[PDB]
RNA sequence: AGAGUGUAGCUUAAAAGCACCCAACUUACACUUAGGAGAUUCAAUUGACGCUCUGA
């Protein structure tokens, strides 16, 4: 059950766009992650 | 009144086996919405299982992109209990989120 | 009364790969989205062309690596969305079922202690296994002279399962297949504790 | 601006969400207890079978305070 | 070192105990704190004095004690409250002994 | 094969009250406001459809 929490969001007022772009750390691990201005996928040197 | 058998009626001040210590799951993640909804998740099923929690507070915000961070304290634990929470918890992490057991200080 | 001491585990393997979503939750996915951009507050095209082509020029690896096996029961990888049993074939003087790996303990011995022998006694690898409690998760008695058996249970943190083509049947069971392979109620009752989910 | 179609629309995606949570948090419940009494009935066995192995049953392993596990992924290694 | 203290007693407490005839205004009982709470037919002055508002009897009784919802100590109290506890107060009350009045026949027009 | 048998989770409730969930306020919980689903297993007190226990 790693769905159930997931569907949810910011319950602030003051906030921006905000994006789901794919990330990877270090090993190839794609991830939704909320960030400005869609990248669809990020990578650490 | 103090002979009669209505005495301390109205009184109500007093109204008022191995276990673990205090517990801090710390929850860093890449998203303020994720982390605070399994915040709200983990703190429903303490107090549907009636788990004594005492704060909920988080750390501050470091960069180096930002991750953000929660904090859940937890007290009083049985042996199937504890099992069945950590379990739970870990069957039921939404996404690329870190988890922790950590204890204070 | 003579008294056939045995203990069992049964394994977790968790999840690497999170569920899809329903389409249930991709329509709430869409009104979170419009009730986002609603309640905010406040050339950009070649940046934009720039990071979808990065993007598209990447591809992202498959979640689901089971439609192209359909019969790599062994190995570690037959499922990814949801949790793995290990599940191993024996055979008995006297009996011959798919049962949960077992192993024998002694008063000398602590049932931690055989949880932590089995957990490589039966697979002869390098298996990273971690253990919540003592307390056990199921209990099973069968008689032919007294028996029992205590299915306890431990989660899989990383495993070197060398030559996966062992000469056992060792069978990865999420939920379903739990009943195809373990007809008698003493052992199709396993699901109430495993974690269906 | 926004139309009435579309909250009504709005209005029974919340009624089915609310409904498929319920049901959600029905099953998760069914397994905690089910899981919790076969757990307590295990441990009463243990106790009936064994004197000396209940007392160390309820004792607790030190090494889960720098307890470590990362969550599920996409692309696995 | 001591000083102070030579305040005289208040002469605080019940005027009327149960059973007692007792008339519109009367004090029934003065207090410091509520130790007696107003029942009916009893007000309460600003120092906590219980007088009868009624012509009638005075009767002491053990009442459950629901607050006001503004008076937030004892909501706080009551929110802290274990589930199953009901709180009990002191309550002295004026049973009217007269009616209101009587339907007298003044005039045969 | 035999016994207990039986209202949604609980009710010496008779189609109810507590439970329970999300939406907003909360870091969060709680409170509050808005909404949400819910059952008397089937046939004539009786018999047989489902659960628990006692055995093989
Ligand atoms: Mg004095």
């Amino acid at each position: 059950d790693s769905s159930r929490a997931s569907l949810t969001r910011v319950h602030r007022q003051a906030y921006a766009r905000l994006y789901p772009v794919l990330l990877v750390k270090q090993d190839g691990s794609t991830i939704h992650i909320r960030y400005r201005e869609p990248r669809r996928m990020l990578a650490m040197p | 009144y103090k002979t009669k058998p209505t005495h301390g009626i109205g009184k109500y001040k007093h109204l008022i086996d191995y276990e673990y210590g205090v517990l801090n799951i710390h929850l860093t993640a890449y998203d303020m919405t994720l982390a605070e909804s399994y915040a709200q998740y983990v703190h429903n099923l303490c107090n549907s299982l009636s788990i004594k929690v005492e704060e909920s507070y988080a750390m501050p915000t470091k960069t180096i992109l930002t991750t953000h961070e929660r904090v859940v304290q937890i007290s009083g634990l049985s042996a199937t209990f504890a099992e069945i929470f950590l379990e739970i918890i870990q069957s039921s992490l939404p996404e690329g989120v870190r988890l922790s057991v950590k204890e204070h200080t | 009364s003579p008294w056939r001491l045995l203990g069992a585990l049964c394994l977790q393997r968790p999840p690497v790969v999170s569920k899809p979503l329903t389409p249930l939750q991709e329509e709430m996915a869409s009104l979170l989205q419009q009730i986002e951009i609603e309640r905010s507050l406040y050339l950009a095209q070649d940046l934009e062309d720039m990071w979808e082509q990065k993007f598209l020029q990447f591809k992202l690896g498959a979640r689901i690596t089971e439609a192209d096996e359909k019969n790599d029961r062994t190995s570690l990888n037959r499922k990814l969305d949801r949790n793995l049993v290990l599940l191993v074939r024996e055979k008995f003087g006297d009996q011959d079922v798919w049962i949960l790996p077992q192993a024998e303990w002694q008063p000398g011995e602590t049932l931690r202690g055989t949880a932590e022998r089995t957990l490589a006694t039966l697979s002869e690898n390098n298996m990273e296994a971690k253990f919540l409690g003592n307390a056990p998760c199921g209990h099973y008695t069968f008689k032919f002279l007294g028996a029992k058996v205590f299915f306890f249970k431990a989660l899989l943190l990383t495993g070197d399962f060398s030559q996966a083509g062992n000469k056992g049947h060792h069978v990865w069971v999420t939920k379903d297949e739990l009943g195809d392979y373990l007809k008698p109620k003493y052992l199709a009752q396993v699901r109430r504790f495993v974690s269906d989910l | 601006e926004l139309t009435f179609e579309e909250t009504e629309r709005r209005a029974l995606l919340l009624k089915k969400w609310s409904l498929y949570k319920q049901q959600e948090r029905k099953m998760e419940r069914d397994t905690i207890r089910a899981m919790l009494e076969a757990q307590q009935e295990a441990l009463e066995e243990l106790q009936l079978e064994s004197p000396k192995l209940h007392a160390e049953a309820i004792k607790r392993d030190p090494n889960l305070f720098p307890f470590e596990k990362e969550g599920p992924h996409y692309t696995p290694p | 070192k001591n000083l102070g203290g030579k305040s005289s007693g208040r002469r605080q407490g019940i005027k009327k105990m149960e059973g007692h005839y007792v008339h519109a205004g009367n004090i029934i009982a003065t207090q410091r704190h509520f130790r007696w709470h107003p029942g009916a037919h009893v007000g309460v002055g600003k120092n906590k004095c219980l007088y009868a508002l009624e012509e009638g009897i005075v009767r002491y009784t053990k009442e459950v004690y629901v607050p006001h919802p503004r008076n937030t100590e004892a909501v706080d109290l009551i929110t802290r409250l274990p589930k199953g506890a009901v709180l009990y107060k002191t309550f002295v009350h004026v049973v009217p002994a007269k009616p209101e009045g009587t339907f007298k026949l003044v005039a045969m027009l």
